[PDB]
Protein backbone atom coordinates (compact mmCIF):
# COMPACT_ATOMS: atom_id res chain seq x y z
CA UNK A 1 0.00 0.00 0.00
CA UNK A 2 1.77 2.39 -1.44
CA UNK A 3 4.17 5.30 0.62
CA UNK A 4 2.97 8.84 0.89
CA UNK A 5 4.69 12.02 -0.43
CA UNK A 6 5.73 10.55 -3.57
CA UNK A 7 8.21 8.16 -1.67
CA UNK A 8 8.72 4.50 -3.63
CA UNK A 9 7.83 1.21 -2.12
CA UNK A 10 10.26 -1.67 -1.89
CA UNK A 11 10.04 -5.15 -1.04
CA UNK A 12 12.70 -6.21 1.99
CA UNK A 13 11.86 -10.07 2.38
CA UNK A 14 8.08 -10.95 3.29
CA UNK A 15 8.35 -6.91 4.53
CA UNK A 16 7.73 -3.38 3.56
CA UNK A 17 10.42 -0.13 2.94
CA UNK A 18 9.57 3.14 1.91
CA UNK A 19 12.45 5.20 -0.01
CA UNK A 20 11.17 8.63 0.82
CA UNK A 21 11.87 11.70 -0.75
CA UNK A 22 13.80 14.48 1.47
CA UNK A 23 13.00 15.86 4.62
CA UNK A 24 9.61 14.06 4.27
CA UNK A 25 9.98 10.47 6.75
CA UNK A 26 8.78 7.73 8.88
CA UNK A 27 7.51 4.20 7.72
CA UNK A 28 4.68 5.63 5.37
CA UNK A 29 6.50 8.82 4.62
CA UNK A 30 3.46 10.87 6.45
CA UNK A 31 5.90 13.50 8.42
CA UNK A 32 8.02 16.49 7.75
CA UNK A 33 7.86 18.56 4.43
CA UNK A 34 9.41 17.58 1.14
CA UNK A 35 12.35 19.98 -0.61
CA UNK A 36 12.81 21.24 -4.08
CA UNK A 37 9.62 21.18 -6.81
CA UNK A 38 6.24 19.71 -6.60
CA UNK A 39 3.72 19.15 -8.83
CA UNK A 40 0.51 18.84 -5.69
CA UNK A 41 -2.53 15.83 -5.61
CA UNK A 42 -1.35 12.08 -5.42
CA UNK A 43 -0.26 10.00 -8.34
CA UNK A 44 -1.54 6.80 -8.96
CA UNK A 45 0.43 3.25 -8.62
CA UNK A 46 -0.67 -0.03 -9.12
CA UNK A 47 -1.84 -3.13 -6.62
CA UNK A 48 -0.01 -6.37 -7.95
CA UNK B 1 -22.12 83.48 40.10
CA UNK B 2 -21.58 80.13 38.36
CA UNK B 3 -18.91 79.13 35.85
CA UNK B 4 -18.21 75.92 34.06
CA UNK B 5 -15.04 75.09 30.72
CA UNK B 6 -14.58 71.80 29.41
CA UNK B 7 -13.20 70.29 26.62
CA UNK B 8 -11.85 66.59 25.01
CA UNK B 9 -9.13 65.92 22.89
CA UNK B 10 -7.98 62.92 20.82
CA UNK B 11 -4.86 61.81 18.90
CA UNK B 12 -3.40 59.05 16.46
CA UNK B 13 -0.45 57.82 14.70
CA UNK B 14 1.23 54.83 12.81
CA UNK B 15 4.25 54.05 11.19
CA UNK B 16 5.22 50.94 8.75
CA UNK B 17 8.21 49.58 7.02
CA UNK B 18 8.97 46.49 4.78
CA UNK B 19 11.24 44.60 2.82
CA UNK B 20 11.75 41.48 0.38
CA UNK B 21 14.69 39.98 -1.73
CA UNK B 22 14.78 36.87 -3.50
CA UNK B 23 17.59 35.52 -5.54
CA UNK B 24 17.35 32.06 -7.47
CA UNK B 25 19.89 30.71 -10.08
CA UNK B 26 20.95 27.59 -12.20
CA UNK B 27 23.96 26.67 -13.89
CA UNK B 28 24.18 23.26 -16.35
CA UNK B 29 26.91 22.19 -18.23
CA UNK B 30 28.23 19.42 -20.12
CA UNK B 31 31.95 19.11 -20.30
CA UNK B 32 33.28 15.76 -22.58
CA UNK B 33 36.78 15.61 -22.64
CA UNK B 34 39.33 16.16 -20.13
CA UNK B 35 41.39 14.89 -17.55
CA UNK B 36 38.44 14.33 -14.75
CA UNK B 37 40.85 16.39 -12.34
CA UNK B 38 40.24 19.33 -14.31
CA UNK B 39 37.09 18.32 -16.40
CA UNK B 40 35.92 18.67 -12.67
CA UNK B 41 37.30 21.82 -12.22
CA UNK C 1 4.44 43.22 26.68
CA UNK C 2 6.98 41.46 24.41
CA UNK C 3 7.39 38.05 22.71
CA UNK C 4 9.94 37.23 20.49
CA UNK C 5 11.16 33.56 18.81
CA UNK C 6 13.42 32.76 15.88
CA UNK C 7 13.91 28.70 13.89
CA UNK C 8 16.91 27.92 11.53
CA UNK C 9 17.47 24.22 9.96
CA UNK C 10 20.04 23.43 7.59
CA UNK C 11 20.58 20.18 6.35
CA UNK C 12 22.91 19.18 4.02
CA UNK C 13 23.93 15.99 2.06
CA UNK C 14 26.84 15.81 0.13
CA UNK C 15 26.56 11.98 -1.78
CA UNK C 16 29.49 10.29 -3.85
CA UNK C 17 30.57 7.58 -5.75
CA UNK C 18 33.70 6.83 -7.32
CA UNK C 19 36.80 8.66 -5.73
CA UNK C 20 39.60 7.15 -3.48
CA UNK C 21 38.92 6.61 -0.14
CA UNK C 22 40.40 10.02 1.43
CA UNK C 23 39.62 12.64 -1.57
CA UNK C 24 35.84 11.04 -1.13
CA UNK C 25 36.15 12.20 2.85
CA UNK C 26 37.74 15.23 1.26
CA UNK C 27 35.46 16.55 -0.95
CA UNK C 28 32.33 15.35 1.65
CA UNK C 29 33.36 17.19 3.83
CA UNK C 30 30.68 19.89 4.02
CA UNK C 31 31.23 23.61 3.69
CA UNK C 32 28.77 25.91 5.62
CA UNK C 33 30.84 28.73 3.93
CA UNK C 34 30.68 26.60 0.26
CA UNK C 35 28.27 24.04 0.09
CA UNK C 36 28.84 22.64 -3.30
CA UNK C 37 32.23 22.26 -2.65
CA UNK C 38 36.27 23.67 -2.45
CA UNK C 39 36.94 23.83 -5.91
CA UNK C 40 39.99 22.24 -5.57
CA UNK C 41 39.11 19.19 -3.36
CA UNK C 42 36.44 18.69 -5.91
CA UNK C 43 38.82 18.72 -8.32
CA UNK C 44 40.85 16.26 -6.72
CA UNK C 45 37.93 13.79 -6.42
CA UNK C 46 37.65 13.96 -10.08
CA UNK C 47 41.11 13.24 -10.28
CA UNK C 48 40.88 10.35 -7.48
CA UNK D 1 3.71 47.40 -0.20
CA UNK D 2 4.79 44.40 2.31
CA UNK D 3 3.28 42.10 -0.15
CA UNK D 4 4.49 38.89 2.20
CA UNK D 5 1.26 40.03 4.48
CA UNK D 6 -0.56 37.68 2.33
CA UNK D 7 -1.48 34.21 2.18
CA UNK D 8 1.19 31.61 1.12
CA UNK D 9 -1.47 29.26 -0.79
CA UNK D 10 -0.72 25.87 -1.75
CA UNK D 11 -0.70 25.73 -5.82
CA UNK D 12 -3.50 24.49 -7.89
CA UNK D 13 -3.83 21.15 -9.16
CA UNK D 14 -1.80 20.74 -12.13
CA UNK D 15 -3.95 21.84 -14.98
CA UNK D 16 -2.77 19.02 -17.32
CA UNK D 17 -2.34 15.98 -15.29
CA UNK D 18 0.62 14.55 -17.33
CA UNK D 19 1.68 17.18 -20.32
CA UNK D 20 3.00 20.52 -20.36
CA UNK D 21 0.65 21.17 -17.60
CA UNK D 22 0.24 24.59 -15.32
CA UNK D 23 -0.94 25.40 -12.11
CA UNK D 24 -1.20 28.83 -9.87
CA UNK D 25 -1.53 30.25 -6.69
CA UNK D 26 -3.07 33.57 -5.57
CA UNK D 27 -2.67 36.06 -2.19
CA UNK D 28 -6.29 35.47 -0.79
CA UNK D 29 -6.27 39.40 -1.08
CA UNK D 30 -8.45 41.25 1.41
CA UNK D 31 -8.08 44.75 1.27
CA UNK D 32 -7.70 47.25 4.02
CA UNK D 33 -6.46 51.03 4.58
CA UNK D 34 -2.95 49.76 4.84
CA UNK D 35 -3.10 48.41 1.09
CA UNK D 36 -5.18 51.14 -0.62
CA UNK D 37 -2.30 53.70 1.12
CA UNK D 38 0.69 51.72 1.12
CA UNK D 39 0.53 51.04 -2.92
CA UNK D 40 -0.09 47.50 -2.91
CA UNK D 41 -2.65 47.47 -5.47
CA UNK D 42 0.18 49.12 -8.07
CA UNK D 43 3.14 46.89 -6.65
CA UNK D 44 2.03 43.56 -5.84
CA UNK D 45 1.35 40.15 -8.40
CA UNK D 46 -2.04 38.87 -6.83
CA UNK D 47 -2.17 35.66 -8.78
CA UNK D 48 1.18 33.49 -9.72
CA UNK D 49 1.45 31.30 -12.68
Amino acid sequence: RPCQNGGLATVEGTHCLCHCKPYTFGAACEQGVLVGNQAGGVDGGWSC
Amino acid sequence: TKVEHRCTTNKLSEKHEGSFIQGAEKSISLIRGGRSEYGAA
Amino acid sequence: AASGTQNNVLRGEPFIRGGGAGFISGLSYLELDNPAGNKRRYSAWAES
Amino acid sequence: CFCDHYAWTQWTSCSKTCNSGTQSRHRQIVVDKYYQENFCEQICSKQET
